[PDB]
């Protein structure tokens, strides 16, 4: 669940199993489509905003 | 070189194997030590004939835990009775890790290299054994500079050699880094294999001794009443088995739970044990008599 | 520093001599063995 | 024999990755479904061959 | 001193040592290995924990001339304990190949360090017997007269073994054996009951060849033993009488329950082969549809 | 073979359901559901109520199993450890006894 | 090449000269002792080069060798000594073979009283190829005896096998030695009574030799000897060679790995010189045994009965090969899979699609002794991966080619089957 976003292409993301992170914005989403609020799809290995396709 | 090189086939004798296991077992979950005594022959064989184990003054596996005095006394000893022979390595335990030496004991193992060229460092699985089979390594460790200029694979050839993946990848960083593993095969004397076999001597007297016969009646009259209860439940199990397919069965009417196999079981056990009662009866009668 | 730490439980109920039941505090429940100076009849349900 | 030779290879199968259950929530389009594992958070995660 | 030990079970450790180390002292008959035995009692169960060699000489020309090795045992005694506290000198093996009467000369002097008295284990190392060739005596002192005022006499002990899950494992894992000691199935118990009949037959001789040596090879009448004997004789069971004919009944008794039982086990069975023709009726309608299957199959090969 | 994986330490897990005969659901104490393979010569014929059963750690795998009376907090008190209140320590409400 | 790759490497040489004597000396002849030599290896297996070469013509040979085995049976410790004596054992093995010299035997017999913890090995082969197919008793009471009372690994294995060796065409013969390694409780007398039963009683069938060997592979746990008892079957069963596949089929279905892996030889061996379409069904699923050493053994054990055959007249050969190049690209396939499948593809369009692996020869129905000795080597390595050149032995060309028998030259052939080209000059 997309927390905050900080301006420069950074964001902080809340997993509900706890750990909060300081992740990159990559490829296929765009920033006014996240929205405080917004659900992301988070890279497993090292956490990145790889997009969010979903209804 | 010296020596082409290539990883040791351990003949561990029946007495070295057994002793390294009461020592271990006892020492749960401490680690423990001793040294191993033997003879190097051939190319790769070594035969170890004996363990002694090494008074604990550390905590186990270190060398505070390993005496000067104490190394020096059981040899001096040996010689009287003709035990001593060198030194061909030194046993260990980890009950909490598979056969993989961790790096404490890497730095035990660097230390017995100095000691002796071809010393061994064994781990023991007291209770930790994966197979029916006890689990024990091997494993010599020999310098990096080999290794890393590709005189590793040299070594390893013209042998049947051992792979173990037992900690997975754990293993393969430290066996890589050590040396090698090899197949470990038991000594065994057909003297010492007979005591073995054998466990009783009042078994010739015992085969022809019986219990008293008021609980042999009791326990005729148990299993016949306890087999009615059973066929009972045993007709109204053969009233089903009527749903397709043997796993569908078992789940949706608890087809495993069931009136069978007690009774065959039960009836099985009464019935065994009745051969047996008229047979040893029959004989004592007309034999002592 | 040839020292550890020792996770603290409680013999939540004997299973058998070999094996007990420990519930650590951590949360889940063990089942584990012993060491041999532990005396067997100061093992029981209650005790850390 | 299909005893003898089950017991021996079944100990490799003991050394399994785990599994876990979860329940669909919805799938889409990516060939990808939403599950979410009971005290945990959902993944969007692909079809094996199998199902 | 304690004579409170009913039982003596060792373990396969002890065993396979003394016996292995017969051969590493590399003596032969009419020389001695002799150990310390390390282990637990004051207990009616002895547990034999360990052993190790000793240096071992006897002289027989005078039983008087022994070599004992006496600060060998101090020493090793002290070592031991710090690995284990459990171990205790609680006697000394002697390697046979038979019992002396030269063994009580050795005897006096593990009693010296002991506070139990020295088990004297008579380990035949030839290994005769379809049994243990493992014989237990502790020496036991007791007035009495049979030409002696106080004797010290050896009593035997049962041999047997108890043993870790290491130890046991350790056991199997050299054999290649199933057991036949163990007296668990049908089959098992068949073999021993022939062992048994077998070990009967063998004694019965050894105490009829005995008899004979007293009154052809002129031993001594000892009245004690003989007067063991007697009581054999006394206490034998008589037939036609009613003993005899409670047996009759007994037999009738178990071998209906065999019966019956056995009608039990004729259902088992015979309902099992119904099941089975159930699966040989699946199986046919199963072989149908791949049939059809392999009837479209034929009609690519034609063509291609 | 397989009475020698039963290795401790084990964790405690509990089935939840059946619904293979090599294969079932646990419930472990951990907080995890797993979906373990059941080990061979063991019997199905009790682990069909929600029982108590032995994991194995490294893997999630039912390795043995453990009896109904294992695994409980509580205990069944009366020992020694009731109290001394019989019929005839409460006075009436003979309405509420009866 | 390094260690005992560069032993193999000098070696492989000889394959390639093998009936060509005229340059036969001349190209081993920098690597022979006495001259430049880097290393150890050339000049012990520069000798084993040189026996692959001279097998059947190996008379002069002889003589040169015996110089170098005496030489280095009075001294021992220094590395170079002993892999030097290794290797010329192997090559004075294979220039007596069949010439049953005891000056040759004697001199053999001195290694293994020098106690090379290497040597010892060759040793014990070569003398059992010298004196091959006489039975003497006395050279078997001088092989069992050292058996015996040594320990070495090596050593005791050489001899063992030395005993299976001398018997051959002994048939019922060799039955008070069978029995006598067979009921010995090493490992390695076991091993070699196994195969005292498969060479003696080879070019013959037998019921009873059948019967003892199921006995072995069961009632031995020890997986060597396991192993041994399935390879037999295969030698003594080369005369109807369609009952092979019926026989081990069961020991297929087996447990242990070992047998299954030894099934791969026995068809090898039986269906090696002529085809058979049974066969090939039987070591399908031990290429997809999913233990390594049977892959390793199955891979080998293909090509060598589709050997001399076409893959457009085979389907099976086209697939076979297809597998072989999957094996070894992939590094996610282990070294013993990689090894069964690299050699096997050499065995297979081997000698230029012109050389077979004869199983008799039909001529005058008799078995020929170079190919036999050459296989049963084969089938050993590995207690030792150099030893895998004795296939030159047993391939034999099987061709036709017009003689004017009047002044023995090679006119070209002219057959009454017709011609047809296959249109290619582009």
């Amino acid at each position: 669940t997309l927390e905050e976003i900080i301006d420069d292409d950074h964001a902080i993301v809340t997993s509900p199993t706890m750990p909060d992170y300081y992740v990159s914005i990559l490829s296929f989403v765009d920033k006014e489509l996240l929205e405080p609020g917004c659900s992301v799809l988070l890279h497993h290995k090292t956490m990145s905003i790889v997009g969010v396709l979903q209804d | 070189t010296g020596r082409d090189d290539t990883k040791e086939t351990v003949y561990i004798s029946s007495i070295a194997l057994l002793k390294m296991l009461k020592h271990g077992r006892a020492g749960v979950p401490m680690e423990v030590m001793g040294l191993m005594l033997g003879e190097f022959v051939d190319d790769y064989t070594v035969n170890v004939v004996d363990v002694f184990a090494m008074p604990q003054s550390g905590t186990g596996v270190s060398v505070e835990a390993v005496d000067d005095v104490f190394q020096a006394k059981m040899m001096d000893m040996l010689k009287q009775t003709g035990r001593d022979q060198m030194v061909v390595g030194w046993y260990h335990s980890h009950p909490g890790f598979g056969c993989w030496l961790s790096s404490v004991d890497v730095n035990t193992q660097k230390s017995f290299e100095q000691l002796n060229s071809r010393a061994v460092a064994v781990v023991v699985d007291p209770i930790q054994s994966v197979k029916g089979k006890v689990v024990i390594d091997a494993f010599r460790l020999i310098d990096t500079g080999a290794l890393i200029n590709n005189l590793e694979p040299r070594q390893t050839t013209s042998n049947t050699g051992l792979l173990n993946k037992a900690n997975i990848q754990a293993l393969i960083h430290g066996l890589n880094r050590h040396y090698y593993s090899l197949n470990i095969d038991y000594h065994k004397t057909a003297k010492e294999t007979k005591m073995l076999m054998n466990l009783h001597k009042e078994q010739w007297q015992s085969g022809l001794k019986m219990y008293d016969y008021e609980e042999k009646e009791e326990s005729n009259l148990a299993a016949t009443k306890s087999m009615v209860k059973i066929a009972e439940q045993y007709s109204k199990r053969i009233e089903e088995e009527k749903e397709l397919t043997e796993e569908e069965l078992k789940t949706r009417y608890v087809g495993r739970q069931d009136p069978k196999k007690h009774l065959s079981e039960t009836a099985d056990e009464t019935l065994e044990n009745n051969i047996v009662s008229v047979l040893t009866a029959g004989v004592n009668s007309v034999a002592i008599k | 520093l040839q020292s550890i730490g020792q996770l603290i439980g409680e013999v939540m109920k004997e299973l058998s001599e070999e094996k007990y039941i420990v519930k650590a505090s951590s949360g889940p429940r063990y089942i584990v063995g012993v060491r041999n100076s532990v005396d067997r009849s100061k093992l029981k349900k209650g005790v850390r | 024999n299909d005893k003898v030779r089950f017991i021996k290879d079944e100990l490799r199968l003991l050394q399994e990755p785990g599994s876990y259950v979860g329940e669909v929530i919805k799938i889409v389009s990516d060939k990808k479904v939403l599950v979410k594992v009971q005290p945990e958070g959902k993944y969007i995660v692909d079809v094996a061959k199998d199902i | 001193m304690s004579l409170q030990h009913e039982k003596v079970t060792i373990a396969p450790l002890v065993l396979l040592s003394a016996l292995d180390h017969y051969e590493r002292t590399q003596t032969k008959e009419n020389k001695r290995c002799v150990g310390v035995i390390l282990g637990d009692a004051n207990s009616s169960t002895i547990r034999v924990t360990n052993s190790f060699a000793l240096p071992f000489e006897e002289d027989e020309k005078n039983s008087d001339v022994w070599f004992l090795d006496h600060n060998y045992i101090e020493n090793m005694n002290e070592m031991c304990k710090k690995i284990n506290a459990k171990e205790k000198l609680i006697g000394w093996y002697h390697s046979g190949p038979k019992l002396r009467a030269s063994d009580l000369k050795i005897n006096e002097l593990f009693k010296k360090y002991t506070q139990n008295n020295p088990l004297l284990l008579i380990v035949d190392v030839k290994q005769q017997g379809v049994g243990l060739p493992t014989d237990a005596y502790v020496a036991i002192e007791q007035v009495k007269d049979d030409g002696t005022s106080t004797e010290k006499t050896f009593l035997h002990l049962p041999c047997t073994i108890e043993a870790e899950e290491a130890e046991e494992i350790g056991v199997e894992h050299l054999l290649r054996d199933v057991r036949d000691q163990a007296a668990g199935g049908l089959s098992i118990r068949l073999t021993n009951q022939l062992k048994s009949l077998k070990g009967l037959q063998s004694k019965l001789k050894d105490v009829v060849e005995y008899l004979d040596k007293v009154i052809n090879k002129e031993l001594p009448i000892n009245h004690t033993i003989l007067g063991k004997l007697q009581d054999v004789f006394n206490l034998l069971p008589n037939l036609g009488t009613p003993d005899d004919d409670e047996i009759d009944v007994e037999n009738h008794d178990r071998i209906n329950i065999s019966n019956n039982l056995q009608k039990a086990l004729t259902v088992k069975t015979n309902d099992e082969l119904m099941v089975i023709y159930i699966s040989n009726l699946v199986r046919s309608i199963i072989a149908f549809d791949d049939l059809i299957e392999n009837k479209i199959q034929n009609k690519k090969i034609q063509e291609q | 073979e397989v009475k020698r994986i039963q290795s401790v330490p084990l964790v405690i897990g509990q089935f939840l359901e059946p619904i293979d005969q090599n294969t079932g659901i646990v419930s472990s104490t951990t907080g995890m559901s797993y979906v373990v393979r059941i080990l061979s010569t063991l019997d199905r014929e009790l682990l069909k109520p929600s029982m108590s059963v032995a994991l194995h750690r490294h893997s999630n795998a039912l390795v043995d199993i453990l009896p109904p009376d294992s695994d409980s907090s509580i205990s069944v008190m009366g020992e020694n450890e009731k109290p001394d209140v019989t019929y005839a320590d409460v006075g009436g409400l003979d309405m509420q006894k009866q | 090449a390094q260690n005992w790759a560069k032993f193999t490497a000098t070696a492989s040489l000889g394959v390639i000269h093998k009936g060509n004597l005229l340059e036969g000396k001349k190209v081993m002849a920098p690597y022979l002792p006495g001259s430049r030599a880097s290393s150890r290896f050339i000049k012990g297996g520069s000798l084993y080069g040189l026996g692959l070469i001279y097998a059947g013509f190996g008379r002069d040979t002889t003589d040169y060798l015996k110089n170098i085995i005496v030489e280095n049976s009075g001294t021992s410790g220094d590395e170079d000594v002993d892999v030097l004596l290794h290797g010329a054992s192997l090559g004075i093995g294979l220039a007596a073979m069949g010439s049953a010299n005891i000056e040759v035997y004697e001199a053999l017999k001195e290694v293994l009283y020098n106690d090379s913890a290497t040597s010892g090995e060759a040793a014990a082969l070569g003398m059992g190829l010298c004196m091959l197919g006489t039975g003497k008793p006395e050279a078997i009471h001088d092989m069992f005896t050292y058996s015996q009372e040594t320990q070495h690994g090596n050593i005791t294995r050489g001899l063992a096998v030395g005993l299976a060796l001398i018997n051959y065409g002994r048939q019922e013969l060799a039955d008070d030695l069978i029995t006598k390694m067979l009921a010995s409780d090493e490992s390695l007398l076991r091993y070699g009574g196994a195969f005292t039963i498969a060479l003696a009683y080879a070019g013959t069938g037998n019921n009873s030799a059948v019967k003892r060997l199921l006995h072995v592979a069961v009632s031995d746990s020890n997986d060597d000897v396991r192993r041994a008892a399935v390879i037999a079957l295969g030698f003594v069963l080369l005369r109807d060679y369609t009952t092979v596949p019926r026989i081990v089929q069961l020991l297929s279905k087996s447990h242990n790995a070992h047998v299954r892996c030894g099934t791969a030889f026995a068809l090898g061996i039986a269906c090696a010189g002529k085809g058979l379409q049974s066969a090939i069904d039987v070591l399908d699923p031990l290429t997809k045994d999913p233990v390594d050493f049977v892959r390793q053994a199955a891979m080998i054990a293909l090509s060598m009965i589709l050997i001399q055959q076409t893959e457009k007249l085979n389907p099976q050969v086209a697939d076979i090969n297809k597998n072989f190049l999957s094996v070894i690209t992939n590094k996610h396939q282990e070294g013993l899979a990689k090894f069964g499948a690299c050699v096997a593809q050499g065995i297979m369009n081997a000698g230029g699609r012109n050389v077979t692996i004869q199983l008799e020869n039909a001529d005058t129905g008799t078995l020929d002794t170079k190919s036999v000795v050459g296989l049963v080597m084969f089938s050993q390595f590995w207690y030792w991966f150099p030893l895998a050149h004795f296939l030159s032995l047993s391939f034999t060309p099987t061709t036709v080619i017009g003689i004017r028998g009047s002044d023995q030259a090679i006119p070209k052939f002219q057959m009454n089957c017709y011609a047809k080209e296959d249109a290619f000059s582009y």
